[PDB]
């Protein structure tokens, strides 16, 4: 389907805060507007926006693991 | 390059003389 | 030593910081763009991060996604090379404040030597002699602009302060076209560096670009190898150099080593930085300095027997320099060759992928480059694809081992200027040695 | 000078050759044979001459062939490298006799060195000392020689006077098997060197093989370049090898080297040799005498910066030694790898097409080879594709470097022994220097 | 298209004196064995026999020309 992937370099994270509900899951799907992650990058925490709506096929990477830029991080199918 | 070279034949003359003995 | 550093660079240079990193044990972060993922120090780093799209403006000298690499990896250090960032004050000071070693000299530093002008007025100060010129940049007193112009002499060249790899330089014959070209050269200098400034120097036509190399730890100490002769060149960009320079004896050595020793001190100067020069007459005229290891910094190595980088890392890790003065022997003469990835005839790049490859070797030879077979050489970079560095005990043994080694070097699947090298090699001139830095273009004959 | 000189041999040696008579404007006739046609110096030579089959005897054996080729293309000199005719005293008089040159030493000398039980003579004669041993050839008087195997004390060792390469060597322990293991060895000697002649020797079980490179000109002249260490063998055949030996003081160098100078210029040494010593607790045993350039000379080169082949392409030409004895400089150390084409498994030699090649680059890495991507390796004769020479200011270094260019080295297609390299170079022992010549054997424990 | 190849590196001679007839010429043929040519190595003049009875098609290599193992001498049939 379509690959949403990190725009940026820094940290991925799911959930905006340390103990709270994540932005979106596997399975439930998405709308165009909507943030899916997080990539902090120098203590400033960014928001990734998808551009296709769709089922969140599957979500590639796990939280706290860094990322790179054209990194895949989330197929909707 | 010096892969693709081809055996140019040698100078006929040239002289070098051997002892007959 | 330093636990980790970033390599925020590409091509030979960064494989010339692995693998003094690797050397020395310090571990590598690869920063690296996305169309440069088939790189040789990528391949061969510990860790790679790819921090832009393929366009340089986006990948390499993307000041926040370096420091992003840095961070998340953990590194303490950042080295830029030569180019890109390498003699960018804002790249040092934010480096420098994120909490990142910064491999160079100060912000300060960089920002003072930098300015063409503000460097030349402190090589006066430190009694190191210029070339004559405005003295100042170049005002709307087109009077007094003349006035000096017809004082010094003409020729006069106009000289962008923030330029650099030979373009924004405009030579004046004359007071006719001395407002045009100024206007000019200022309006490129805008499209190319973002800066205006511009200055007036005198145009020496028969000089020899002279280049003394200083190491300096920053603590007061500072010290000169050699010198180089890039006198060969193109479109004021270098094509062969060598060291040391033909011509000039120990004592000139000494002379100019000693005073830019003594400038780097009182400066404040730290890493290892190039000290450019004109020779004539047995004067030297200071034009420019180089705040960064450079292109043609392995002849100065070969000589000398100091590895520069290995040298940078340890300075920037805070020792102090362990070599002194009198412990620097020069021992022989080495000669490069810069090898470009461009139509021989045309100068002009030409990418492509390259289909077979096989380096030259053997005694006293080194190939520094990063292409293999199979590389595609992205269009998107300088042209460079190595150099080729030959030593030997005298100038004619370095330029016979040095027409050895291209005749065996083979780069099929692009056009690279091989035989424009050999035909330099070639010159009876080249080989008696002492040419001036306008000879290759008239060897053209155009 | 000589006006032309004609490579007696192949592979790596040969391009030695032929790279330092192109530095000296020398030309280059290759003799290679029928299956030697794309040999990479064949292909850089000046005129090439195919002087016979596939098959060693037929080919590189073949002195007639070589003096043929000689002949028509007008050579005043034969340089024979190392391998097949290197030592041959015959080849040395055969050549002699013809008005060309030989470039090594005499006939008459190879003769006296080429049987260890003269040449052991002769070292005694001159005060260099040797194993002690059973003095003399082994006849079939066994209460003679069970005497002087008490006298000397076990365990033995049998080595065949004209033995060569390792092979004809056989380790005895006591009496039982004395007579068993002389027929066996004579046996090996008939069907190897056609000289059955034997001489026993002590068998030293902790040496450090050590040998001196010396200099001679023939004409009183004699000096000794440093040392190496070839400690890292496996069955006799070194795998490692490195200069300056580890451990050995200036002192104990220079008294040792004096003293095989003084030796050289007792027989009237010509051109390049090399004295083989057994280092035990800080005294030499002389055991053999290589008349010509070693396999391993690049080590010493570039620790001393001179280049052994020239000089002994100008000794031949008749040019007296241009260096002194106080002129030699010992600067830094150099590590060799030689890089066979055999199963690392198995040691047996494995020919076959190479696919893929990249050799190594770097500052102070050199690269000795003639083998090319789409080279395919022939199966007549030895194992030996490239040796890679790594250079650094202490052993460290240059054991980082050469670990890092073992790295970056690919030579697919066929199986190769670089593992084996790369897994020596990390083992700690070897890395703390001063291994024994038995410790490859241990480690590897089968 | 048989072709007989030089057995030794040498000069290749067709006259067995400097000033003799020549062994052969195009055209007229030669049995299964005979003198073909002469390679001089060393001196000690060495004659080139044939080996398979035929035509001669072409000679290749010119009098007093060096010739190396394996040179293609003549052509038969
Ligand atoms: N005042 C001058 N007179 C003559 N040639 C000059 C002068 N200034 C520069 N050049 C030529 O241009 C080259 C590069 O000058 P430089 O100031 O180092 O510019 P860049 O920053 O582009 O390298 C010099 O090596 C020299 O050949
Ligand atoms: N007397 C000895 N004691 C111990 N080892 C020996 C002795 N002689 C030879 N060797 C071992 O064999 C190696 C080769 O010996 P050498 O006489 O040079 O034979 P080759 O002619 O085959 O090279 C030496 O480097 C050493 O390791
Ligand atoms: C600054 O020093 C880094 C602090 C990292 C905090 C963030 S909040 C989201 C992530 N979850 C967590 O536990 N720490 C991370
Ligand atoms: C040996 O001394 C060289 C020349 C020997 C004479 C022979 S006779 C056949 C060849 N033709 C000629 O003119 N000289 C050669
Ligand atoms: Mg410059
Ligand atoms: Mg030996």
């Amino acid at each position: 389907g379509h690959i949403v992937r990190s725009p940026m370099v820094g940290t991925f994270y799911r959930t905006p805060s340390p103990d709270a509900k994540a932005f979106i899951e596997v399975g439930q799907k998405v709308n165009v507007g909507d943030t899916l992650c997080i990539v902090e990058a120098m203590k400033m925490m960014n928001q990734i926006e998808a551009d296709k709506s769709g089922t969140v096929k599957a979500i590639l990477v796990e939280s706290g693991q860094p990322v790179e830029f054209d990194e895949p991080l989330v197929v909707i199918e | 390059s010096w892969i693709e070279r081809i055996k140019s034949n040698i100078t006929p003359t040239r002289k070098a003389s051997i002892p007959e003995g | 030593m330093l636990d980790k550093i970033v390599i925020a660079n590409r091509g030979e240079i960064a494989l010339r910081i692995l693998r003094a990193c690797k050397e020395l044990g310090i571990k590598t972060v690869a920063v690296h763009s996305s169309a440069d993922r088939d790189l040789k120090h990528v391949l061969l780093a510990d860790e790679t991060v790819c921090i832009g799209p393929a366009p340089s403006v986006k990948s390499y000298l993307n000041i926040p996604a370096i420091i992003s690499a840095a961070e998340i990896t953990g590194a303490v250090a950042i080295h830029p090379g030569y180019g890109f960032l390498s003699e960018n004050a804002n790249f040092a000071e934010q480096v420098e404040r994120s909490g990142f070693i910064f491999i160079g000299p100060k912000a300060e530093t960089i920002r003072l030597m930098g300015d063409k002008v503000s460097a030349i007025a402190a090589m006066k100060k430190a009694g190191v002699p210029c070339v004559p010129g405005s003295d100042g940049p170049l005002g709307d007193d087109m009077d007094k602009n003349r006035a000096i112009a017809k004082r010094i002499g003409y020729p006069v060249i106009i000289k962008a302060s923030g330029g650099g790899g030979g373009r924004g330089m405009r030579v004046v014959r004359g007071d006719a076209e001395l407002a045009q070209s100024i206007s000019m050269t200022r309006a490129e200098a805008k499209a190319a560096f973002s800066n205006d400034m511009v200055y007036m120097e005198k145009y020496l036509e028969n000089p020899r670009h002279v280049e003394i190399q200083v190491l300096a730890d920053g603590q007061g100490n500072a010290i000169y190898l050699a010198e180089r002769d890039c006198s060969m060149q193109r479109r004021h960009q270098k094509v062969v150099e060598e060291a040391p320079a033909p011509g000039i004896t120990p004592e000139l050595r000494r002379y100019i080593g000693e005073r830019c020793a003594k400038a780097c001190v009182d400066i404040g100067y730290r890493g290892a930085g190039t000290f450019e020069f004109l020779f004539e007459n047995g004067e030297f005229y200071f034009i420019e300095m180089n705040t960064r290891i450079q292109v043609e910094h392995p002849v100065t190595e070969m000589i000398t027997g100091v590895d520069l980088i290995k040298e940078q890392l340890r300075i920037a890790a805070g020792q102090p320099l362990s070599i002194k003065q009198e412990e620097v022997h020069v021992r022989g003469h080495a000669v490069e060759c810069r090898i470009n990835a461009e139509d021989p005839n045309t100068f002009l790049p030409s990418p492509g992928k390259i289909t077979r490859f096989h380096a030259p070797g053997g005694f006293g030879v080194r190939w520094e480059s990063h292409i293999y077979a199979g590389y595609t050489v992205p269009p998107y970079y300088d042209s460079m694809i190595g150099k080729l560095i030959c030593y030997g005990e005298n100038r004619d043994v370095a330029i016979a081992r040095m027409k050895n080694a291209l005749q065996e070097l083979i780069i099929d699947g692009i056009k690279t200027n091989v035989d424009l090298q050999i035909r330099i090699m070639n010159d009876e001139n080249f080989q008696h040695g002492g040419t001036n830095i306008h000879y290759l273009e008239k060897k053209l004959g155009l």
